[PDB]
Order: C-alpha cells, then structure tokens, then sequence
RNA sequence: GCGCUGAAGCGCGCGACCCACACCCGGCCAUCUGGGCGCCCCGAUGAGUAGGAGGGCGCGGCGGCCAUGCAA
RNA sequence: GGCGCGGCUGCUUCGGUGAGCCGUGCCAUCGGGUGCUCCAAGUGGGCCAUUUUUGGUAAGCAGAACUGGCGAUGCG
RNA sequence: GAGGGAAGCGGAUGGGGGCCGGCGCGCCCCGGCCGUAUGCGGAACGGCUCUUGCUGGUCCGCCGCUCGGCUCGGGGCGUUGUUGUCGGCCGCGCCGGCGGCCAAAGCCCGGGGGCUCCGCGCCCCCGGCAGCCGUCGUCGGCACGGCCGGGCGCGCCGAAAGGCGUGCCCCUCGGGGCACUGCGCCAACGGGCUCCCCAUCCGACCCGUCUUGAAACACGGACCA
C-alpha cells in the first residue's frame, strides 16, 4: 500500500509528459502509427510470431525490482567476490550459483590447461564494493582467454583495495578469516570501501559472459 | 499452451488403470473394466483405495486428446496419397504406417514421407522392418 | 450443493434438431433460421424454425378455407406463414389473393392460390423476399384441434365427467 | 470489503463480476447509479427504491 | 451515529455516573437505532425440517 | 489400547493449534443460460440402485463407394 | 377493479326492484420456485431416528401420526 | 522381484530396484542454374454480359534488347528437465494513529466524609495535571510463504530507479491532487511399465443375488475356454 498508492496518482503522470515530447516535436504520431511498417516476400507461413520490444521491456524492469530490494533485506554489494582471507593477497572468484544460500558455486577459466572451481558451503568468500544485476546466478563452469591472469590481476587490484580496508577495519585479519570461514551469510556491517569500481565491474561483467555462452561448448 | 496441455494429462496421468475389480484373483476373470454392479460393492460405494471408476469428469483436455506423448497428432497412413495430407501437416502431424501395409509397399511410403519432412513412427518402423539394433 | 439449482439441471433442453430429416433441402432450411434470426428482425422465422425441428404433432395441414376466411382483408392480403403444408380442401372460388409461404403445398392448392392471385411461395424465396419476416401472419396449427387431444385407445374419449 | 471480495454478475449475461471496470461502466440499474461506491451508500442509507 | 448519541450526551447528565454505582436505569428520553443486516447461513441443510 | 491422578479425570473460564471431497481459489468434462463465426467463447449446477429419455463402441454377412495383401 | 351511457332480461300486485348479460367510452421480503399433452418405470412387502402418540411389564414389540435420512449417499 | 520375526480380501496410494523402446536465422566469397520488362508465337481463364460483345488473364515455346535473382554444398562471422523473477489469489506475524466508554486507570497538588474508635490502614467524592489502559470500530506501515501463469511503449538525460510540457487550485513550507492527442504490441544450466519390499487405507471380499439390513454362520461357484 505505501509503494503502490504512488503509482496512482495521476494516472500516468511522466506517461502524460512523453507523448508531449513528441506533440512538442511536431505533428505526428497517429500518422508513424498507421503508416508504417515492413513486409513482403516472404516463403511461407501464417507468421504467427514474435518478440524483440514494448512486453518484453516491462518483464526486464520487473525483474529489476526484487533485484536492488533483495540487497537491502540482506546487506552488501552483488558479485565479484574476493578471498579476504587465505592468502594475504592472492586471487578472486564470482558468484555464478546457488544450490542454495550456503551451498555456492565460485568461477573461473580454464581453456587450455585451466583452473579449477569450487562448490562450497563456504570455505572463504565475502564480498567488496561491486553490483551487477543478476543475484546469483549464471554457470555450469566456463570462462578463459586471458583470464586466469586478467581475473586475477583483476583480483590483485581488488586485494590492493581490500587489504587495505582490512587494515583499518578489522577485528583485526584473523577473524575476517572467521567472516570468510562463514559463508552462506552475511547481515551486519556492509559496505566499508574501496573506491571506485568502472574496471571492476567491467570486469565482472565480462566475466558473467565468460560464464555464458557461446565459447569451446558447441559440438 | 499446448506443452503445458500435453504435461497435464501425461505427468499427472490417470494412470490409476481401471481393472475390473478382482480380476487378479481369478485368472479367466477379464482385465477389462465392468461397472461394479450391485450394492455392497466397496468400489460401487466409490470410495477412496477401491480404484476409482470411469465418469466424464476423469475425461483429459481437448487440446491435448488423440495425442502421442510426443505431442504429434498420428494419422494412419496406408499409403502415397494419405502422404500428401500429412505432408501438408508436417510439423503438426507424425505418421504411423498401418502394420497390415506390406514389406514391399512400405519403402515408397518411408522415402516419400522424409521428401515430405514427417518424420515420426514412420522411420522408426523402417528400421523395424530392416533388422535390427 | 443446493437442490433448487439440481432442479436448475432439471428445466427443458428442448433445443433438438429433429431425429432426421430426411429431406436435405427442408434439412438445410431448418439450420438457417438460427444464423438469420439472430441477424435480423425476424421473429416469425425463429418460431418456423422450431416447428420445423421437432414433432409430427405440430407440423400443420391448413386448408384453403382455413386461409380463406381467417385472412380476411382486414390485415390487407398479407404474407401467409404456414409452416408445414397447405391442403387443398375449400371450394369457394377461395381466396382474396395472396401471398402464401410453406414448407410444401399440394399441387392442387398451388393451381388454384396461383389462379385466384399473388403467388403460392416456398419458405426459402420467402426469406430471401421478406428477410424482417414483418407484414406476416403465422396462420397457423393443428395437431391441436378436435381429432385428437387425448382422445386415442379404441372409442373415445370423451366429455369428461369419466373416460 | 465484502462487495468487492464477492460480488457477481447479472442477468443478461451470466455472472462476470463486481470487479473493477464491470460495476463502473456495467450493472443495469435503472433505479440511481449502480456503481459501487455510491451502491454502498444508498443500500445502507436505505431510500428510494 | 455521532450526532444520535451526540444529543443524548449534551441534554443529559444522569446517565453516566450514578449508573456506574448503583443500579435502575434511567427516565426521560432514548434516542432510535435503524438497522438493515446480512444473513449467512452456518448450518446446512441435513436433519432440519 | 499403553493407561493417568496438584491430571492424560471433572467443572468454570481462556489462548493457540490440528482437522474432510465442505468453503475458497486455479485448470479442466456434461447440460443449460446463450452469444458469436462445420467451429470457438462466457458462467451456473452437476453422487446414484430400480428406471425413463438420448449420444456412442464392438460383433457377423449384404450392397454402393474407397483401399490393403507373398507376407493377410 | 371501479364509473357512466344504452339495449335486453329476471323474480317477486298490471307490483317493486336489483342483479345478470351484452354493446360502447373513460379512469386505475421473494423472482422460473411455472401451465398443458403423449408414452413408459419399479412398484402396487420397507427401516430407522426425532417429536407427538395408542396397545403392550417390556422387547433390536406391534400399530399410527409428523418429519429427516438409510434404502438408492460418497467423503470426515 | 522377495525371502526361514513378524499377520492377511491379496487392490489402492507413495518410493527404490528389475525390464524396455526412443534419440534453425542474418551476412559475406567460390561452384551450379535461370530469368522478367518489351517485340514474337501458342494456349484452358475471368469480370461480366447472357443475340452478343468489351476490357482484363497466365504460363509455356523460345531469339533479340537492358538488367537481376534463386538453389544444393563448401568456407568465415554474428544470432526434455530445473532454478531466479514480473503479475494475480490466499495465509502470516509484528509495529503505529484516531474516534468510541462526556474518555478514563493515574499522579502530584488541594478540601471534606465515613470505617475501623486500639491506632494503623481501608474506602468514597470534587477541581487542576506528568500519564497510559483493555476492548469495538476504523485507518496507517513492513516482512515472508504457498499456488497459478508469463497491462505496456511510441523524444532526452539517468547504469539504476527516476524526472525533464503547461494551466488550475489547497497548503500558500516541503509538496499535493486536478486538466490537456492517436497508433501499435525475461535470466541461468544440462523416460514408461512389471513384479517386490516398506509405509498408509480400502479394508468388513468379491462378485452377484435375495433382503428393511449381506462380510455375512443367507444363496450360488473348484478353475478356465
């Protein structure tokens, strides 16, 4: 009821103002409505199909929404996700699954010789400063090209800019290595620093990819 | 629509399979379902574990009806010509080619039917009539 | 649940087309009536239409007299609706005119309606012609007339008093 | 909040509902206005007809 | 409903008070109630004649 | 039934729970409301012996149409 | 349903009256629970509970009344 | 399939084992083939008229004159099950406000009475006043689950959500409501059945009949074709 009364009140309001802009434009939009569109040649059939625009944008907003909302019930950033804890410095990981919260599954590449992977109900991961929008999910396991490097030398910064947020917080660095023991997880404290991202996130971004389609997987 | 039409009478069934009451206990005693016909009759009594009997609501949907699992909606085939009809079909159609067909006429059916892009029961058949693994 | 909406279960479902008909062309017609009187103003259609669906007991002979006396001039030599058949039997040098529609005549019933003036007309020109069905006059049963309501078993069948 | 949970429709039709559009725009009503809000009102305030 | 026990507070002044504590109950004057009502039916329809 | 006893008895109050095919809700089968183009749709009621009324399945030989058969 | 106009009639003094009839004008809390016809069925031997009974010590008695169910009704 | 410790109308219901049948699109380059418009030459047609006639076909045979495309392959590039979700329906617990009992428990202040007359203590009433109460009604705020299914856009910025046209009016603070064309129509990842056993119920056999009432210690069947 408090979100929803909001909505109401016009009916429309902004969606009064967009048809003005065109109004504003000049004089039109029955016209580009009956007018257009494409057609003819073609082979076949009744053409009963389909998608690409107009439903397809609101199922993408509404699945937006749970999507910052769930972070504010729960805390933090969303993926990348960094071993606090461990090594000192050393490497980075993204949350592409869940089995369940606890029950995780933490990514990589491996192209040629590759890298490893794990499924956990744990051992070691908090994370940093990033968002995306998925919650967790993506997987199986791919990834590859430069990237046991990149992904890692993506990590380093991260570890650079994480290691130092550790020294300043910290109860202190033995238990961040309780924190990232835990690992299903997470209400308390989020957000510290490390600042900013625009690589960060550009990385995982890629690497959501990496974990997707349509690389060494086809035949 | 029709995936989630076929689903619900598979997956779900009714698969209680109506047999005749006590049929297991006398062999002669038919498999095929009899009403159970007079008053003590737990089954009559239409009672729960007694298997239930047949009535029009047990009945499946109608986009679903005469449908292979697969969800190709056969039609029998005797020969070439019903080939024709089905190969309009295609997509929505599999063949089956009846078992009375012969050995020597099937081939022209199989080979046509592919032409026609129906592939369904038809190959499957084929193979059957060649050996085989 | 309740037992007046059983009893709900239990009005009519009169609705039938006929057990057969055996005649194609009156079989065709009898459809008709639902796709036109839905579709124009034509009341008197739709009441043909169930009287050529269901019974022998409602499919009527109407005699020329039973025209002729009946139609007479004071609703001016309208259209005559007879849904079943005419039958032949006035001499008067019968009717006014007219205008008459059925399912079937006899042929001495067409002679002598065509040779007294308008036109005896089957049902089917009557509605491509009179598509309102307005300007008409269903003239008329029986089955429901003096021989026979109840009056069946052997000697019968009476005023009543016993039977 | 027991009007808009449970009411249904009329003859002329079957019952469609006392859902949103089909009490503002449909309902018969010869009697005053048969929307809903002003419906609640009238019944209760119980005047003519 | 606020001004049909409204007048019955503001003339009177016997009502509350004496009424707590002791017993009988007043003279003077009432003001009516209406009221229309709705009806659901709890038991059904086996073994009722 | 084990079998309890400042209760797992009894009574007076009370709180929360459980529990049907009921009632709701979702999707679907008949009839009827009817509607609309041989076909589609809206909503309601809808156990059943004797039993009436109506639609359909299968048998065997016959006719006209229409095939199948060296693997029926 | 009520009124007026006009004809005809009645029973009961060459006697008193309305009523009837016809003709013509005028003025007026439910919601399909539903009518008629043809042809057919088991019957044409019940039971119980509740209420009211009458007989009988009583009875898982006998025999009525008024009703709901079982018979022919699942499911809890 | 199962077995020498656990109970039965021989099924039902759930689960495992055993057995088995099934299994495309956009673009570019090469090869291949053909082409219409117009002139020729042959031909079913049509709207209609309905004696009759006028305009309008289409394909083929195959040359001339422009100017292009298709198709089978090859090579490169780009593009059945489960789980996240948006929408609807129902459930849930918790928090908060206002009015109803003219509000009031109340406490602090102030005055009088009573009981108890052994005095404490108890009570009652009235005014100002922190205060907060149990219940009706109603409204306000959030967070979750289950089940089922897949109204919205039409210039710009803004990841995102969101705002950016203007008039009115209340408040005259933050802001609010109110008014003003047509048109179209989602993400991730890679099986059936038979018999048995255990759980659970039907369970009262079935079945049919007789009967008010059948498992029936009422009747009929060894079993089948």
């Amino acid at each position: 009821m408090a979100p929803t009364s909001k909505m109401a009140l016009g009916i429309k309001r902004a969606s009064r103002s967009h048809t003005y802009h065109r109004r504003g434009l000049w004089a039109i939009k029955a016209k580009h409505g009956g007018a257009l569109p494409k057609a003819e040649k073609p082979a076949a059939i009744a053409e009963p199909k389909f998608y690409p625009a107009d439903d397809v944008k609101p199922r993408t907003v509404s699945t937006r929404k749970p999507h910052p909302t769930k972070l504010r019930s729960t805390i933090t950033p969303g993926t990348v996700l960094i071993l606090l804890a461990g090594r000192y410095m050393g490497k980075r990981v993204v949350f592409l699954k869940q089995l369940q919260s606890g029950l995780l599954l933490i990514t990589g590449p491996f192209k040629i010789n590759g890298v490893p992977i794990r499924r956990v109900n744990q051992a070691y991961v908090i994370a940093t400063s990033t968002k995306v929008d998925i919650s967790k999910v993506n997987v199986q396991k791919f990834d590859d090209k430069y990237f046991a490097r990149e992904k890692k030398t993506r990590a380093k910064k991260t570890e650079g800019e994480l290691f130092e947020s550790d020294k300043e917080a910290t109860k202190n660095l033995p238990d961040f290595k309780k924190d990232d023991q835990k690992v299903i997880d997470a209400e308390l404290i989020k957000a510290i620093d490390a600042v900013p991202d625009l690589k960060n996130y550009l990385g995982a971004r890629f690497s959501l990819r990496d974990g997707d389609k349509p690389h060494e997987m086809t035949f | 629509m029709a995936v989630p039409l076929l689903t619900k009478k598979i997956v779900k069934k009714r698969v209680k399979q109506f047999k005749r009451p006590h049929s297991d206990r006398y062999i002669g005693l038919k498999t095929s379902w009899r009403r159970p016909k007079g008053i003590d009759s737990r089954v009559r009594r239409k009672f729960k574990g007694c298997t239930l009997m047949p009535n029009i609501g047990y009945g499946s949907d109608k986009k679903t009806r005469h449908y292979l699992p697969n969800k190709f909606k056969k039609f029998v085939v005797h020969n070439v010509s019903e080939l024709e009809l089905l190969m309009m079909h295609n997509r929505t159609y599999c063949a089956e080619i009846a078992h009375n067909v012969s050995t020597r006429k099937r081939k022209e059916i199989v080979e046509r039917a592919a032409q026609l892009d129906i592939v369904v029961t038809n190959k499957l058949a084929r193979l059957r009539s060649q050996e085989d693994e | 649940m309740g037992i007046d909406l059983v009893a709900g279960g239990r009005n009519k479902r009169t609705k039938r087309v006929a057990p057969k008909s055996d005649d194609v062309y009156l079989k065709l017609l009898v459809k008709l009536y639902r796709f036109l009187v839905r579709r124009t103003k034509s009341k008197f259609n739709a009441v043909i239409l169930k009287r050529l669906f269901m019974s022998k007991t409602n499919r009527p002979p109407l005699s020329m007299r039973r025209l002729s006396n009946f139609m007479k001039g004071k609703e001016e030599k309208n259209i005559a609706v007879v849904v079943g058949t005419i039958t032949d039997d006035m001499r008067i040098q019968e009717v006014p005119a007219m205008k008459v529609t059925a399912l079937r005549f006899t042929e001495t019933a067409r002679a002598r309606i065509i040779n007294a003036g308008g036109e005896c007309l089957t049902f089917d020109q009557l509605a491509l012609r009179a598509p309102t069905g307005e300007n008409t006059i269903l003239l008329r049963g029986p089955k429901n007339a003096r021989e026979a309501v109840r009056h069946f078993g052997k000697a019968p069948g009476v005023p009543h008093s016993h039977t | 909040e027991l009007i808009y949970k449970r009411g249904y429709g009329k003859l002329n039709k079957q019952r469609i509902p006392l859902a949103n559009n089909k009490v503002i725009e449909e309902g018969l009503g010869k009697h005053n206005i048969i929307c809903i809000e002003d419906l609640v009102h009238e019944i209760l305030t119980v005047g003519p007809h | 409903a606020e001004q049909y026990a409204g007048e019955y507070e503001a003339q009177d002044k016997e009502l509350v008070q004496l009424k707590r504590e002791a017993r009988m109950k007043g003279g003077f004057y009432v003001s009516p109630e209406a009221k229309p009502l709705f009806v659901v039916r709890i038991r059904g329809i086996n073994a009722m004649h």
